[PDB]
């Protein structure tokens, strides 16, 4: 058995990298001495290496004084076969995808920060985008929970049952304690993954890959209702609200609304998304100063309890401002 | 024009051959630590002073539960990336 | 100690002055291997579908000697830690005798940044443009006071 | 600690020279159209110019007609120090900060103020979806803490923070307050004073190896995109202030 230590002074490779190498790997820990030798040839290291010269030959352009020579360097410059033995077969890859998922969405809701790049922030909002997408399109979803850390939720995807978490649409706090060069590492992985996963599945059944963003709708509405794509009943949660437009107040937010009841059938407009058969209306303030009798006033906990169920449960226990009943986990 | 070729294509085999694999160990469902619980489980002063006292690695019970009638009234959670860093780390910074 | 003509060097541009000779000199960097062959496939891509001499700093040896001599070079530069010496002995006093004026810079390392190689152990200018012109006769009449007149009795110093 | 150089402060006393000889025309020019005094000035009217993506400008006359504006700070220019004219028009609308921003509303008497410090900042009309993601994903709330001080701008945590601040003009939500933003409503100026910042991300932060070579692209693209005209009589440039 060796350690650490002889696997970097073997691999002549640096912490970071040597890090990034066992997570594309998955060398878990003392480290395996059997596995370290297959480690020994990999084109992801000398790809590094080869980074590394450049990165020298570049500062020494800079200190030369050769802008042109700069930019030559720079111009002149993958994870796709990594995945081939990672990932046996595609349940496994889907199984394996929650933490991916979990990923790319709390990174999508990171405010840009010099120790994070924009584009990266922007990828990951990209990916979600998509995903979020390809579940409503699909209506795979069967089951939905809120949490304090946020919303539960979770697909079944050919029956894997994975729990993708939500994060709250809020500012998101950024303690130093979390070093971001290994989340980075982490991410650019979960990233070219789901990318993979997504364009094989829209190839194989679902849409056109990859999807275009609504320009027009982008400047406004932009979101997962924002995306225009086309192709070239299992369960309540893809029959529920079958053409009912449910409208949502300027308190809740419509992009966790208007998922769901897009993936059942329905449609929503929010009072903020102008900034009609209106059957339903979601209101959360303490009091209900429009009245209105057109609109159905019902609390948004019986759209997730009806996801739950089905069974299209009646307003009894939603009326506004009326206590919630709890909400059970249905696992 | 990348990313246009089926990676896996046809694939029914696992990495059985070589037990090696550990499982993910992917996190368990959800233990009633919504937004609007059972008001059985809404933390007393009491019970959030001891949750309080105790520090990090010792939060088993990792959530305050809470009942929230109204979305708005939710606060903000910025704990949920320390939190997954952590998961992050133990993924595969623990021996097995 | 060193015979009179060693330590003529040791006695160089200031920072300021040659802070200001470097970025003149920025100003003619020769076009590179790259640019050139960009600049000809071009020209060459053009010419298939259907200006003046390129002003350049001068910093071969044996073109810079060359140029010396000949009066046409209006300013030299040398560099001090050339490892064979006897190739710059000569330098200074035939520039003087030519009465071109010149200024020692220390470092060839340096001195071969504004040319685009690793060492070239001088430079020189002869072409200049307009915009360009006033600068270096200024810079060529300030370098006068600067070296030749605060180092008359370099031939002392042994 | 740094010793200062004679071609430093040299270059710093003609640009403010420079500086201040444009901003007392400028300033004397809008006094003049304030008093319509036409009979002898370049332009009797004003016009807004936008730059837009190849690159190519647009110029359309200025419209009597208020609306929301983003204004971010451009760091510069970049060996001037800001005159005291300029200086407390920045402090007032507390812009000095480098990279910060603010929302200001267009008004008639705010276009020739925003026209003397144009160059030093960037203008544009944002986007709603823009907008509602900046107001959501940033923007700093002054408030007094637990009880004691009122350091923690840190961000909008809790929605009931909002309700105990104001209470009154229906503010329960950050969703209000981008409705009264993109809205000319009239809690825009008591959410405006709320929210007075906006520490938007600045740069790549650093040197680095290949940091040193994109600061360098965004410099030199800043000048080819960015200008400083200095004319007295320049139309108000705007840009998609969204690209961000």
């Amino acid at each position: 058995f060796i350690t650490r230590s002889q696997a970097v002074r073997k691999l002549q490779v640096s912490l970071a990298d040597f890090r990034r190498l066992c997570i594309f790997k998955g060398i878990y820990p003392f480290y395996y001495a059997k596995d370290i030798q297959y480690l020994m040839h990999e084109p992801v290291l000398a790809k590094f290496r080869e980074h590394k010269t450049f990165a020298r030959k570049l500062t020494r352009a800079l200190g030369r004084g050769e802008v042109s020579s700069a930019k030559r360097l720079e111009e002149n410059r993958t994870l796709d076969h990594i995945i081939k033995e990672r990932y046996p077969s595609f349940p496994d890859a889907i199984r394996d995808i929650d933490d991916a998922l979990n990923m790319l969405f709390l990174f999508s809701n990171l405010p840009s920060t010099n120790q994070v790049s924009s584009k990266i922030i922007n990828d990951a909002q990209k990916i979600c985008n998509q995903w979020l997408a390809y579940v409503a399109k699909e209506r795979l979803v069967r089951k939905v929970f809120v949490s304090i850390k946020g919303v539960y939720y979770q697909a079944n995807i050919k029956g894997e049952e994975v729990r993708w978490l939500v994060p709250f649409k809020f500012p998101e706090n950024i303690p130093s304690d979390v070093d971001f060069r290994i989340m980075l590492t982490f991410l650019e992985f979960y990233s070219t993954l789901l990318h993979f996963v997504l364009y094989k599945l829209y190839t194989d059944s679902g849409l056109i890959y990859p999807p275009k963003l609504d320009l027009k709708k982008d400047k406004i509405i932009s979101g997962l209702s924002s995306y225009i794509l086309e192709s070239r009943y299992d369960s309540p949660v893809a029959s529920l609200f079958s053409a009912f437009v449910f409208y949502v107040s300027r308190e809740v937010p419509i992009d966790i609304l208007e998922f769901l009841i897009l993936s059942c059938g329905g449609n929503v407009i929010s009072e903020a998304a102008m900034d009609s058969k209106v059957t339903h209306q979601i209101v959360d303030r303490p009091v209900l100063k429009n009245k209105v009798a057109g609109r159905t006033y019902i609390q948004p906990q019986w759209i997730f309890d009806c996801i739950n169920k089905g069974e299209l449960v009646p307003a009894n226990k939603y009326l506004p401002g009326e206590a919630l009943p709890p909400h059970l986990s249905p696992w | 024009e990348n990313y246009q070729y089926d990676l896996w294509g046809d694939s029914t085999e696992t990495n059985d051959h070589v037990m090696h694999l550990r499982a993910p160990k992917l996190p368990p469902p959800t233990n009633e630590e919504s937004y609007n619980p059972p008001e059985e489980y809404l933390l007393s002063p009491e019970e959030k002073e001891a949750w309080e006292n105790t520090e990090y690695s010792e939060r088993e019970r990792n959530f305050i539960p809470q009942k929230y009638s109204a979305l708005r009234k939710v606060p903000g959670y910025g704990e949920s990336i320390r939190e997954r860093f952590e998961r992050s780390l133990d993924l595969y910074l623990a021996p097995r | 100690k060193v015979p009179p003509t060693i330590a003529q060097f040791q006695y160089t541009l200031d920072r300021n002055t040659a802070a200001e000779t470097f970025k003149l000199f920025n100003k003619y960097r020769p076009e590179t291997a790259a640019e050139k062959k960009e600049r000809l496939t071009k020209e060459a891509a053009a010419v298939a579908e259907g200006s003046p001499k390129p002003y350049a700093v001068k910093y071969g040896l044996n073109h810079v000697v060359a140029l010396i001599e000949n009066k046409k070079a209006k300013l030299v530069l040398i560099a001090n830690d050339v490892d064979p010496i006897e190739l710059v002995v000569f330098l200074p006093a035939l520039c003087k005798k030519m009465g071109v004026p010149y200024a020692i810079v220390k470092g060839k390392a340096r001195l071969g940044t504004l040319v685009n190689q690793k060492t070239s152990a001088v430079a020189a200018l002869t072409e200049v443009r307009a915009e360009d012109e006033a600068a270096l006769a200024k810079l060529v009449s300030t370098i006068d006071a600067n070296f030749a007149d605060k180092y008359d009795e370099v031939k002392k110093h042994w | 600690n740094k010793f200062v150089r004679a071609e430093s402060i040299v270059a710093k006393t003609l640009a403010t020279s420079r500086e201040k000889e444009r901003i007392k025309r400028v300033s004397i020019l809008e006094d003049k159209k304030a008093k319509n005094e036409t009979q002898h000035i370049a332009s009797g009217k004003d016009f807004i110019l936008k730059i837009t993506e190849g690159l190519i400008r647009e110029k359309t006359t200025y419209d009597g007609k208020p609306a929301l504006l983003f204004i971010v700070r451009v760091r510069g220019p970049l060996a001037v120090n800001i005159p005291n004219k300029a200086f407390k028009i920045l402090s007032l609308l507390r812009l000095v900060e480098t990279n910060t921003g603010v929302f200001v509303k267009l008004t008639k008497n705010v276009y020739p103020l925003l026209k003397v410090i144009a160059p030093y900042v960037v203008i544009g009309k944002p986007s709603l979806s823009s907008i509602r993601s900046l107001i959501q994903k940033r923007g700093r709330i002054i408030y007094k803490g637990e009880n004691e001080a009122e350091p923690h701008e840190i961000v909008l945590n809790d929605n009931n923070i909002v309700e105990e601040q104001l209470g009154d003009h229906g503010i329960i939500c950050v969703e209000d307050i981008i409705h009264e933003i993109a809205t000319m409503g009239e809690s825009f100026s008591v959410c405006n004073f709320f929210l007075q910042p906006f520490k938007l991300n600045r740069e790549v932060s650093g040197f680095g190896s290949l940091n040193r070579l994109r600061k360098i692209k965004q410099r030199e693209a800043e000048s080819r995109t960015r200008q400083f005209s200095n004319a007295a009589t320049a139309p108000v440039i705007e840009v998609d202030i969204d690209s961000l």
